[PDB]
């Protein structure tokens, strides 16, 4: 249950984070 | 960094699989795109290459199983929850009603190429959900991010 909080919570962060750098 | 303990390593392990669904054990830029476009989100081709050029290493481009783990391993460095969840928050929350419904959690799951079942997200929402309203907020939110 926890794994799926770290996917989708990750993936918005990271994807948020790592465009951001760009 | 150059040191990943076996726990962001094994984080990144299931949602790697979640991310490849050819299990190929490789990520192409459809993929991590197509994935990360389901977020609701929909940035430009130039976000994504500039995005996968940067964890591209040898700038093949196109990233391994282990090039992934860096990619959630830099941001999972800074993990800032604070602005994490809030972003985070906003994109499973397209009311913005200030709490996460099983109808939304569900959707933007299943837009991950995610399939989980009504009994999956009512159990993640309850077991998120500390006051058990069916609902997670943001207070919630954090509370679950609990890395135990
Ligand atoms: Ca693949
Ligand atoms: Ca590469
Ligand atoms: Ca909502
Ligand atoms: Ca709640």
């Amino acid at each position: 249950a926890k794994s799926k909080w770290k996917q989708a919570f990750n993936a918005t962060a990271v994807v948020r984070h790592m465009r951001k750098l760009q | 960094a150059d040191q990943l303990t076996e726990e962001q390593i094994a984080e990144f392990k299931e949602a790697f699989s979640l991310f490849d669904k050819d299990g190929d054990g490789t990520i192409t830029t459809k993929e991590l795109g197509t994935v990360m476009r389901s977020l609701g989100q929909n940035p430009t081709e130039a976000e994504l290459q500039d995005m996968i050029n940067e964890v591209d290493a040898d700038g093949n481009g196109t990233i391994d199983f282990p090039e992934f783990l860096t990619m959630m391993a830099r941001k999972m460095k800074d993990t800032d929850s604070e602005e994490e969840i809030r972003e985070a928050f906003r994109v499973f929350d397209k009311d913005g009603n200030g709490y996460i419904s099983a109808a939304e959690l569900r959707h933007v799951m299943t837009n991950l190429g995610e399939k989980l079942t009504d009994e999956e997200v009512d159990e993640m929402i309850r077991e998120a959900d500390i006051d058990g309203d069916g609902q997670v907020n943001y207070e919630e939110f954090v509370q679950m991010m609990t890395a135990k």
